[PDB]
RNA sequence: AGCUCGUGUCGUGAGAUGUUGGGUUAAGUCCCGCAACGAGCGCAACCCUUGUCUCAUGUUGCCAGCACGUUAUGGUGGGGACUCGUGAGAGACUGCCGGGGUCAACUCGGAGGAAGGUGGGGAUGACGUCAAGUCAUCAUGCCCCUUAUGUCCAGGGCUUCACACAUGCUACAAUGGCCGGUACAAAGGGCUGCGAUGCCGUGAGGUGGAGCGAAUCCUUUCAAAGCCGGUCUCAGUUCGGAUCGGGGUCUGCAACUCGACCCCGUGAAGUCGGAGUCGCUAGUAAUCGCAGAUCAGCAACGCUGCGGUGAAUACGUUCCCG
RNA sequence: CGGCCAACUACGUGCCAGCAGCCGCGGUAAUACGUAGGGUCCGAGCGUUGUCCGGAAUUACUGGGCGUAAAGAGCUCGUAGGUGGUUUGUCGCGUUGUUCGUGAAAACUCACAGCUUAACUGUGGGCGUGCGGGCGAUACGGGCAGACUAGAGUACUGCAGGGGAGACUGGAAUUCCUGGUGUAGCGGUGGAAUGCGCAGAUAUCAGGAGGAACACCGGUGGCGAAGGCGGGUCUCUGGGCAGUAACUGACGCUGAGGAGCGAAAGCGUGGGGAGCGAACAGGAUUAGAUACCCUGGUAGUCCACGCCGUAAACGGUGGGUACUAGGUGUGGGUUUCCUUCCUUGGGAUCCGUGCCGUAGCUAACGCAUUAAGUACCCCGCCUGGGGAGUACGGCCGCAAGGCUAAAACUCAAAGGAAUUGACGGGGGCCCGCACAAGCGGCGGAGCAUGUGGAUUAAUUCGAUGCAACGCGAAGAACCUUAC
């Protein structure tokens, strides 16, 4: 959905709301929808699915990502200077209008196609996966 | 004048009256009475915190309970304190007094003992940063406190030129009316003049 | 309706970002975006009162249906029905419908309802500002007085008056004045206090004391504006009441300085007020009366409340103020 | 004995007496004044004053700067000087190695020795950074004798242009004059009045005279060293660019002084004079208007020939050269390929002129292949702010004045950029009995109450815009009560 700014520089912030996540889900699961006013129990919704929606794949960060596998570099440079803050090694498809500066492992393609960046998001996949078989 | 006293916002909600009892021709009296039995406990008794003071009247009986950090000081092991306040209370015309010496459970929560030991302090040499921050410490690690703020203004650090500080932790929501806010305030006695020392509390809301 | 903080990011740094942008709201209220992610004090809600209904409830409060009443009436035996009093609860949540809307906030209209979109009014006043006010409520550092700047007493003063300023009340009248008759309130107070019937004065009032710690008795059974009738006939007047003369009442040790009230007489300015300026959007303004605190008495026309009768106007933000 | 900068309390005093190198301390509770305790630093010394160096990179050779902080001459040409592409041979001037002579002693430095130690004294080295003579080297600089064509210039072929000077000439409009028509206003402003007209104005038509400036084209476009330059035509004349590379063969760059050009205003002599318009007159506004606004209006603006020599003469950025990512407009010219070859087709290239942006630089703002980046050569200039670009002297000028250019004294700053507020007779969006629409009032009268002022023996004290003034006072005859 959207690059938070400062996922990975404000780790320890953002883990707050993974843990508020849990504690909603928690609180959906004993049903807590009726013991307060409609108002603070609609707005309490609304936070579960703006938290849930903004956080998708965040639910799983336990100390912080060994590398970050980026699509157009230009369009979300704050994720990349923060891996570049950190220091994590970040692999990167850039393009004709990217700066090779700035990533390690650069991949050259284009990024406007669904279908090339859908190909080399399989490649990745794929090594990951292996590599998670071979561990 | 900024804030109203919060024991007073809350007084037929929340907090509870002091005094307890009914006249209607010995109004005047019993209130003379009360306010006598209340100064002269507060002048002859300082070294235990006296949190609170209450007073139950029913005709010739008077009944004073009154809350304290230091029981054992405030109480003789003869009786020897006993008998002091027991005496000088029959001579306040009090007619039977009686008294019931209890304990608080947890004096870091009691805004009163807090404010108390902050303004103890801050008398002798004790910079009011340091007074402030372990008062705002010891009071969050206990069980019930959700939020604590603790003023102090004055000539601060014997200077030429007053000044009002405050430092606050947690969640003091004052313009609520259920939030229960215990509220403290004692004044520090300096070689520079008289310091004053407020202290809010909130530990959650009754409903 | 704003004021900040933690972490992160930008900057050599003071600092910035969040808190800006679009929309929306009474609101930093919310939604969508966004190097920011969250949090705190504020906003809102929780409290009181008021508007509807349900259950409980019958005395000192009601009396519809029954009996006794004597004019004097719930007055009396009786009765929960209707008010009312006070406990609990329900009830308004954009809950529902239709349309705008980013299908989001939000917004317009409709139904139901006593009440519709924070229903009305309260309490509640963020960080701070103005060295704002208060050493005369109180407390307090320092300085000063201490045969006095402490302390007791009598008398006087705080009420002085050529003026100036400010807040009010009463008027300048006929949408009124006077006289007679007559109808409707709420709230509150009362023990060495409220004080009734009766009697005596013209009237303040005097004597007397029934009953009342009071939903019971007293404040009259409570009002005035209101309504009906009569008179006045546009005048410095039957308007206006100041000032002054004489005579009294009450409180109080004592009304000279310096109280209030009553009676007879006196009858001033004042003909709707320049420049300029104030309050108020609905049970409001205007107007009418009632009560309370302080209090022996009162300078109360002040202040804090209560009810009666009850308007006009808002096209719209160019100008004035914040 | 406040901080710099080791070392603090009490008493006395109170914006005084005083202290002080700077910042600055004295306002009944001073670690800054004075005195006592205590302390610290030195010690037969310890402080003060005077003078020099250091700190000061603050005259910067080592070792600074000039867009906005002080600092690029207004711009060119050019003298002396400084500096100079590739290459061959030679000289050994600079440069470099070695050697000899000299560089007195003393001093300094190293070692040793003698005074009981030290200061001091002596001895032996080094030092004496230099100069002179001999000998060696030739990379670099220089000289000499050549060579080359990449710099520089010429030739030829094209090209664009408000570059400049002179002469002649066009039309619109303003003004005026004459003659018709034609009436009672015109003109001007936020609103008016002076003013013009009724003796025929303004308006409209025809004719005539004169001067100045050249709408559209016309722009962040062209040319010029800068100032600057556009109505048309003709004559004379300067520079630039591109291509070919035929020619010469380093002929280059900068340039102290010096010379020339140099907006506007101003000055002299002679013409011209429509419009505009300093000065000057009235009118108006205003408390006052020597102003802004209006009506008039003289120098001047224009031409010829000469002076003057200044400007925010600014890109606030001296000239030459080489190198360092790109993207995109636009002006001039050559060329290959899409090729219709019509077409900004597109590319490449050379010369300009803008915008955006890297690296890098900068205090920041920003600059950034047109540098304020990286370097080399030459020139001008700066050294805290006022006094002062002034006085004195001098030179130039008809004059106005310009150029060169101090000191005394005085201050502890003056400055640049940027941040947060506050403010604006800045902008945008909103609100509130804020205005507007209404109703009732206050300001006039009489009285009540509070306050100021005055008065008194005393009129106790406090409260002074909103947010003091029927406020503390929810009750002053005595009490209250403080006078």
């Amino acid at each position: 959905q959207r690059w938070l700014g400062g996922m990975l520089t404000n780790f320890s912030t953002v883990h707050k709301r993974l843990q508020r996540l849990k504690e909603l889900e928690a609180m959906e699961q004993t049903g807590g929808f009726e013991g307060r006013t409609k108002k603070e129990i609609l707005m309490l919704t609304r936070e579960k699915n703006k938290l849930e929606r903004s956080l998708g794949g965040i639910r799983d960060m336990q100390k912080v990502p060994s590398a970050v596998w980026v699509v157009d570099t230009n369009k979300e440079h704050i994720a990349v200077g923060e891996a570049r803050k950190l220091g994590i090694p970040v692999i990167a498809i850039l393009d004709t209008n990217c700066d090779p500066d700035v990533v390690d492992y650069p991949i050259p393609g284009n990024d406007d196609a669904i279908r090339s960046a859908a190909l080399l998001t399989k490649v990745i996949a794929s090594a990951v996966a292996e590599g998670l078989q071979a561990r | 004048g900024q804030k109203i006293n919060p024991h007073g916002f809350r007084l037929g909600i929340t907090t509870e009256w002091k005094s307890r009892w009914y006249a209607d021709k010995q109004y005047k009296d019993y209130v003379k009475e009360d306010v006598a039995i209340r100064k002269l406990l507060a002048t002859g008794l300082e070294r235990a915190g006296i949190a609170d003071v209450e007073i139950e009247r029913t005709r010739d009986r008077v009944r004073v309970d009154i809350h304290t950090a230091r029981p054992g000081i405030v109480i003789g092991r003869r009786g020897t304190e006993a008998d002091r306040i027991r005496a000088d209370l029959e001579k306040l015309t009090g007619k039977q007094v009686q008294l019931n010496i209890l304990e608080v459970k947890n004096p870091e929560s009691q805004a009163q003992l807090v404010a108390q030991g902050v303004a103890e302090q801050l008398s002798n040499r004790v910079a009011f940063r340091r007074a402030m921050r372990k008062a705002i410490q010891s009071a969050m690690r206990q069980p019930n406190v959700k939020g604590i703020r603790v003023q102090c203004s004055g000539r601060l650090g014997g200077a030429e030129m007053s000044r009002s500080e405050f430092y606050r932790e947690g969640r003091v929501p004052l313009h609520t009316l259920r939030a229960d806010i215990d509220y403290g305030l004692y004044e520090a006695k300096t070689t520079f003049g008289r310091i004053g020392v407020k202290v809010w509390i909130y530990k959650g809301d009754i409903v």
